């Protein structure tokens, strides 16, 4: 309160002095469900190259 | 002339060489996206099939039509989304957040104050102090609820203020 | 009866909110810029960029 | 079976009015008892709509393709530039089981037919690039909106029970979103298939233009009423 009053003596009331925000804990991240898959089990245990 | 007996530099080696080609028409190829497990009731940041933002996640009644994957309500702010995996309808709130206000009796008297959050439910403060009173205002924390009624001396808000006797 | 007879306060009432709808409108605007997300930015370029 | 049949049975190439058709979701958006204007491709109010009852038509930016039916005669349709093997060329078909979407470069037969004795129509295939199979799209009417953007081919359907005798009913109903495909190719003709036994058939095309609508969202997210600005002084 003296801060953003700039002074040394504060007289009787109500001032407002900063803000208040909940911070965020973690992050989440979806995605459909993972499928289709590239075809590299055919190409590289080719019998015969 | 591949013999089992040659040595290394005479092995038979099997060569696959692999090139990535980004000709203009769409990308139809790439590698997996990963994901994590849901959280509910937490404000966090998430990053729902490419859509991001903060907020705290809630379960709803709301009914999408079989194929939309999200809605917002009025001026372009999403509400709801669904989840790529389970299909089903999520609710988003933003985070609480308001204002802090500080009331004394004035330094000449003494120095003993009261905090106020504006439009804050006492239920995430942060700390404790002392005791804790929840009003159509907001939250306060410092002084004691009386159950008289005087004149106002500093007016607090929604027909009720504060005074000093303790506060 | 007769409806319409308390216009000048729901003329305030209508006026405040317009103002309001359309200040927080404007929040989707690329003002000339490449995008109107910040995060979308900031993923996309290089900071001095 | 590249054969040839006749170059005409009834040719009545004529006009009707649109009426209120032709309206489809934008996007995945969900929203509630709201009014919302959005400005895109659609087929404008009270148009002049062609009814036919079979030449290459063109694209032009968007189709709208419409038809009353029974025993679903129509098949599917071919889209291209040249028809021909200098090019890609996209091809629809349909049968009891599955729907049938190829991009390859063909050699379309220059009447196109099926039969049953799914080939005949194309006299060779190669090069293909994109294979799709999927769950069939087909007294009826079915309506579908085809567009083609940033190498993205849409399309939207709807089927509607109906009983009236002759044209489009004066209803309302909006299309849902239907298919995405992700292939780059510069759509400019398209043509119609139909497997008629060996022993033609009513549809109605019109064409999209860029406008402005406004259109009503319910409690549940459900189009029901629309509204074209640039039809008359009180819709603007
Ligand atoms: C070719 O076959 C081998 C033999 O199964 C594959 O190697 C196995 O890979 C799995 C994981 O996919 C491992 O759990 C096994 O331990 C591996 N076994 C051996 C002997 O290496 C190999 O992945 C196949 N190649 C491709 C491209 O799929
Ligand atoms: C993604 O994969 C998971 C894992 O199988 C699917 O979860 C299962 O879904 C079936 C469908 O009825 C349930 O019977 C199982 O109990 C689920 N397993 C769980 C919850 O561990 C999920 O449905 C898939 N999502 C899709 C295909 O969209
Ligand atoms: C602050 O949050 C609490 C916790 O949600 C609210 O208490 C809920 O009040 C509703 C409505 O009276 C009840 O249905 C819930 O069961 C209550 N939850 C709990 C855990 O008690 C409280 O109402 C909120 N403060 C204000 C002023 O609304
Ligand atoms: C309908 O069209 C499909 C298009 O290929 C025909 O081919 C069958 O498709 C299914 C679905 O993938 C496959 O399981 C079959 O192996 C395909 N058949 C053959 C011979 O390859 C299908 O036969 C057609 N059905 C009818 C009744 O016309
Ligand atoms: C056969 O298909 C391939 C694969 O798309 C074609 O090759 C590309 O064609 C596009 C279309 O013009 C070109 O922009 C690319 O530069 C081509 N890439 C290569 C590596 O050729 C091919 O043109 C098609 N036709 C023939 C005769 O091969
Ligand atoms: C689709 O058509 C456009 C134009 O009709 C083609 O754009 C041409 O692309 C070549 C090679 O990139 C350029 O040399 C020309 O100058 C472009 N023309 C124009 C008017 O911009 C485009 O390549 C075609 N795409 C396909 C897949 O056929
Ligand atoms: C919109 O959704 C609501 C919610 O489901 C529908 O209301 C239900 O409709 C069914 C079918 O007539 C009834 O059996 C239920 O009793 C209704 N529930 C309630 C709470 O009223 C409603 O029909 C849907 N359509 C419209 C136009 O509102
Ligand atoms: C408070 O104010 C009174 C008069 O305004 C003064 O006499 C007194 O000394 C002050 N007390 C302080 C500054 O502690
Ligand atoms: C007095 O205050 C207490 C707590 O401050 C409250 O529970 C009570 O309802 C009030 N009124 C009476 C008559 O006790
Ligand atoms: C369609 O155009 C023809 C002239 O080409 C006209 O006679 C007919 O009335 C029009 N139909 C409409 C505007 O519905």
């Amino acid at each position: 309160t003296k801060c953003t009053l700039k002074s040394f003596t504060v007289e009787k009331g109500i001032y407002q002095t900063s803000n208040f925000r909940v911070q965020p804990t973690e992050s989440i991240v979806r995605f459909p469900n993972i499928t289709n898959l590239c075809p590299f089990g055919e190409v590289f245990n080719a019998t015969r190259f | 002339g591949f013999q089992p007996t040659n040595g290394v530099g005479y092995q038979p080696y099997r060569v696959v060489v692999l090139s990535f080609e980004l000709l203009h028409a769409p990308a139809t190829v790439c590698g997996p996206k990963k994901s994590t497990n849901l959280v509910k009731n937490k404000c966090v940041n998430f990053n729902f099939n490419g859509l991001t933002g903060t907020g705290v996640l809630t379960e709803s009644n709301k009914k999408f039509l079989p194929f939309q994957q999200f809605g917002r309500d009025i001026a372009d702010t999403t509400d709801a989304v669904r989840d790529p995996q389970t299909l089903e309808i999520l609710d988003i709130t933003p985070c609480s957040f308001g204002g802090v206000s500080v009331i004394t009796p004035g330094t000449n008297t003494s120095n003993q104050v009261a905090v106020l959050y504006q439009g804050v439910n006492c239920t995430e403060v942060p700390s404790t102090g002392s005791n804790v009173f929840q009003t159509r205002a907001g939250c306060l924390i410092g002084a004691e609820h009386v159950n008289n009624s005087y004149e106002c001396d500093i007016p607090i808000g929604a027909g009720i203020c504060a005074s000093y006797q303790s506060i | 009866s007769t409806a319409s007879a308390l216009g000048k306060l729901q003329n305030v009432v209508n006026q405040n909110a317009q103002a309001l709808n359309t200040l927080v409108k404007q929040l989707s605007s690329n003002f000339g810029a490449i995008s109107s997300v910040l995060n979308d930015i900031l993923s996309r370029l290089d900071p001095p960029e | 079976q590249c054969v040839n049949l006749r170059t005409r049975t009834q040719l009545p190439p004529a006009y009707t009015n649109s009426f209120t058709r032709g309206v489809y979701y934008p996007d995945k958006v969900f929203r509630s008892s709201v009014l919302h204007s959005t400005q895109d491709l659609f087929l404008p109010f009270f148009s002049n709509v062609t009814w036919f009852h079979n030449p290459v038509l063109p694209f032009n930016d968007g189709v709208y393709f419409a038809s009353t039916e029974k025993s679903n005669i129509i098949r599917g349709w071919i889209f291209g530039t040249t028809l021909d093997s200098k090019t890609q060329s996209l091809l629809i078909v349909n049968n009891a089981t599955n729907v049938v979407i190829k991009v390859c470069e063909f050699q379309f037969c220059n009447d196109p037919f099926l039969d049953v004795y799914e080939s005949g129509v194309y006299s060779s295939a190669n090069n293909c690039t994109f294979e799709y199979v999927s769950q069939p799209f087909l007294k009826n009417l079915r309506e579908f909106v085809f567009k083609n953007i940033d190498g993205y081919f849409k399309i939207y359907s709807k089927h509607t029970p109906i009983n009236l005798v002759r044209d489009l009913p004066q209803g309302f109903s909006a299309l849902e979103p239907l298919v995405d495909l992700p292939i780059g190719i510069n759509i400019t003709r398209f043509q119609t298939l139909l497997a008629l036994h060996r022993s033609a058939a009513a549809y109605y095309v019109g064409y999209l233009q860029p406008r402005t609508f406004l259109l009503k969202y319910n409690e549940n997210g459900t189009i029901t009423d629309a509204v074209d600005c640039a039809l008359d002084p009180l819709s603007e």
